[PDB]
């Protein structure tokens, strides 16, 4: 009388994500079949890690965290498990020690849209949206920058009404944080030359110390914290207007599709726990 | 000085331009100017003795200082080279030399008129900003110049009597040479007191050097008493057009200058290691705003904390290549010390290579 849980369902949704959001579903407390999801899914390959193909029938599980996200065609390769890629140290890394079933799968064209979103309070609250692109594309970060809860990206509206030379934009920040780095100083002749903080790009910045806006990588469970941001490219030049990032700024990102032999590519790291333990077993037998 | 080597005759009998000489490359080949087809040729090692490498040597405002000289496989990739004839009853070498396609000896000559670019073996030498102590003889160029015996801009040699330093330190109403005094391989600045002095006859500064820009800033000590080569002073050689500088490529920097912005300068020589910085990065919008000339280099690291600072000015900028060290930059001035974006900013002796043997021969 226990009910299906339906993993199949999930995966052959309309909506497919990106490696910089891909999601997770605790899968528990209801039934599956291997040979079900094996057969209603189009697989390419299917490989377990810590944990045997063969007795994944009638063993079960207490919960089962499950996690997809599509495939870019020139990052097929990074997905190695182990591996210093793009997509393992700044979309999603996967967890070697533990029980994990990757799954690599498609879904035709026809039924595919992708919802690329960008997960993060330091890149969203100062400017940012749809992500400009065509009906067909997967984003995937290429290197992640973490702030801290106070990075005003906007700089103030003082050092700049007084500036004269590098005058970069600036913006009143919000009510809770901290004024941008601008240290006037003075060359020959030119006076007040404020050359305010993390100034040619978050990527170039020779100086990875002063420049709040720190590189890290993700981890298991944590997604990107944020991504890069241009910091001369942030704010209008009028001084009473907030902290309105523009959409031209996001570098740090790339647009590579998802499209295989007329069909789009689809990953999974079906992350386990509970061997010969839980109340989501199976029928496999 | 200035009419020398410029393509038009001055003097009557045309001096001015059949007897422009200058080196090349890190293995010192040497070149004549050819008026005819208005380039500069290497010379052959046939028949060809000592005897003409002393005046080669005296019209290079080297006098009669001669280290060395051998022949070596030609390397500049040249077509023609000069060709000495011994049938010739003349004294002069510059009338002896005529065009010839190649040299029987497949060689052309390497020529060193003074034993410099080398200094005993060093192995620890961080001293400016961020590092450790340092150890005596690996800088024998390095002199530091006094008015009223405390320290003012350093110093490098590249002769027994001459100084080559920073114009801004010799500018009015410092231009007399009365005020200067030079003490050369003392360590210690507790020790450069009693009697160490070399006093400087004549002061040297650029024609058209420009406080305002900073630009041209070049500047030549001459010393009445030529100074007694040891273990502890030796040379420098002059760098010749024609080396492939690669960016990035590892230097040392030196001076007594301070250990951070706005301190005292520091009691005891400092070097450390910088990094070569390349000029159209840094005239750049950017790093000074289209503030360097051709004649100024950048040389550091953008991420600071090793750089140069009050007190440092008129240091070498040397580099190793070939177990010669070579004097590429001196130090004009530096926005801060030890800071990033901001480095320190040198000036480019490349391009007053010429200049100083213009100064060094008329005043010989
Ligand atoms: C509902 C479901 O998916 N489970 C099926 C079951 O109905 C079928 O009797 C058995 C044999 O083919 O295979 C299982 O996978
Ligand atoms: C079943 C499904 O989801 N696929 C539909 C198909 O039924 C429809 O006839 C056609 C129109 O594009 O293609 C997909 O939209
Ligand atoms: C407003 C917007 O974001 N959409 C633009 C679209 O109008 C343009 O045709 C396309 C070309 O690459 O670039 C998108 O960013
Ligand atoms: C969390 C907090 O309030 N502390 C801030 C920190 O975020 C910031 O990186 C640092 C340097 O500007 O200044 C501290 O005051
Ligand atoms: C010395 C002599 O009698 N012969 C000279 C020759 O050396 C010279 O190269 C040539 C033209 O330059 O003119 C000849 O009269
Ligand atoms: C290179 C050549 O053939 N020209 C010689 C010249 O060097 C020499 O100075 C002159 C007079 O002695 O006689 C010329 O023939």
């Amino acid at each position: 009388n226990l009910p299906d849980c339906d993993i199949d369902n999930w995966l052959n949704n309309v909506s497919v994500p990106s490696p910089l959001n891909w999601e997770r579903r605790i899968f528990s407390n209801c039934n599956f079949n291997l040979s079900t999801l094996l057969r209603l899914v189009h697989v390419d390959s299917f490989s377990c890690n810590n944990l045997d193909k063969s007795k994944i029938f009638g063993s079960c599980f207490n919960s089962i965290t499950v996690d997809k996200f599509a495939i870019p065609n020139r990052r097929r390769d990074d997905l190695q498990l182990g591996s210093s890629g793009f997509l393992q140290s700044s979309n999603y890394k996967i967890d070697i020690s533990s029980s994990s079933c990757q799954l690599y799968y498609s879904l035709p064209l026809v039924n595919v849209t992708i919802n690329n979103f960008n997960p993060s309070s330091w890149n969203r609250r100062y400017g940012f949206g749809s992500f400009n692109l065509s009906s067909y594309d997967v984003v995937y970060s290429d290197h992640c920058f973490s702030v801290n809860s106070d990075f005003c990206p906007c700089a103030d509206p003082s050092v700049v009404n007084s500036c004269a030379k590098s005058k970069p934009p600036s913006a009143i920040c919000p009510a809770g944080t901290k004024y941008r780095h601008c240290d006037l100083d003075t060359t020959l002749y030119v006076k007040n030359w404020c050359r305010c903080s993390c100034l040619p790009d978050p990527i170039s910045t020779y100086s990875p110390n002063t420049c709040p806006q720190k590189k890290v990588v993700v981890g298991i469970g944590e997604h990107c914290p944020g991504l890069g941001i241009n910091e001369e490219k942030c704010g209008t030049q009028l001084n009473h207007s907030s902290c309105f990032c523009s959409p031209d700024a996001f570098l740090g990102w790339s647009f590579d599709s998802c499209i295989s032999n007329n069909r789009c590519n689809i990953f999974s790291n079906f992350i386990f726990n509970g061997i010969n333990s839980g109340t989501t077993c199976s029928n496999d037998l | 000085p200035s009419n020398w080597c410029d393509g038009v005759s001055h003097c009557p009998g045309g001096e001015d331009e059949n007897r422009c000489v200058r080196l090349y490359g890190p293995n010192f080949i040497l070149q004549v100017y050819s008026s005819q087809r208005k380039s500069w040729h290497p010379v052959c090692q046939d028949d060809w003795n000592e005897n003409y490498g002393r005046a080669a040597c005296r019209d290079m405002g080297y006098k009669n200082n001669f280290y060395s000289s051998q022949g070596i496989v030609d390397d500049s990739g040249s077509t023609s080279f000069m060709k000495l004839n011994t049938s010739a009853g003349n004294v002069d070498i510059y009338k002896k030399l005529y065009h010839s396609d190649a040299c029987s000896s497949k060689a052309v000559v390497s020529l060193r008129c003074i034993a410099c670019g080398v200094n005993l073996n060093s192995s620890r030498q961080s001293r400016i900003v961020g590092g450790e102590s340092a150890l005596p003889g690996a800088w024998p160029w390095q002199v530091s110049l006094h008015v009223q015996n405390v320290h003012v801009c350093g110093g490098s040699i590249i002769t027994p009597e001459w100084i080559v330093t920073a114009a801004h330190c010799v500018e009015k109403p410092l231009n007399n040479p009365w005020h200067w005094t030079a003490f050369a391989g003392i360590l210690r600045q507790s020790f450069m007191f009693y009697g160490a002095g070399y006093q400087v006859e004549k002061v040297i500064s650029h024609p058209n050097y420009d406080s305002k820009t900073k630009n041209n800033d070049i500047a030549l000590m001459k010393l009445q008493k030529p100074l007694t080569f040891n273990d502890l002073v030796k040379p420098v050689c002059l760098p010749n057009p024609g080396m492939m500088l690669q960016p990035e490529q590892l230097c040392w920097i030196s001076g007594w200058g301070a250990t951070e912005e706005k301190g005292k300068t520091s009691e005891v020589l400092n070097a450390a290691k910088v990094l070569l910085i390349e000029t159209q990065r840094c005239n750049s919008r950017y790093v000074y705003d289209n503030l360097i000339t051709p004649a100024m280099i950048c040389a550091g690291f953008l991420q600071g904390n090793v750089d140069s600072c009050q007190g440092d000015a008129g240091g070498p900028l040397v580099t190793s290549k070939n177990n010669i060290w070579w004097l590429i930059g001196d130090t004009s001035w530096g926005s801060g010390c030890a800071k990033a974006y901001r480095p320190g900013v040198y000036g480019n002796v490349m391009v007053f290579t010429d200049w100083i043997y213009r100064q060094m021969r008329a005043d010989g």
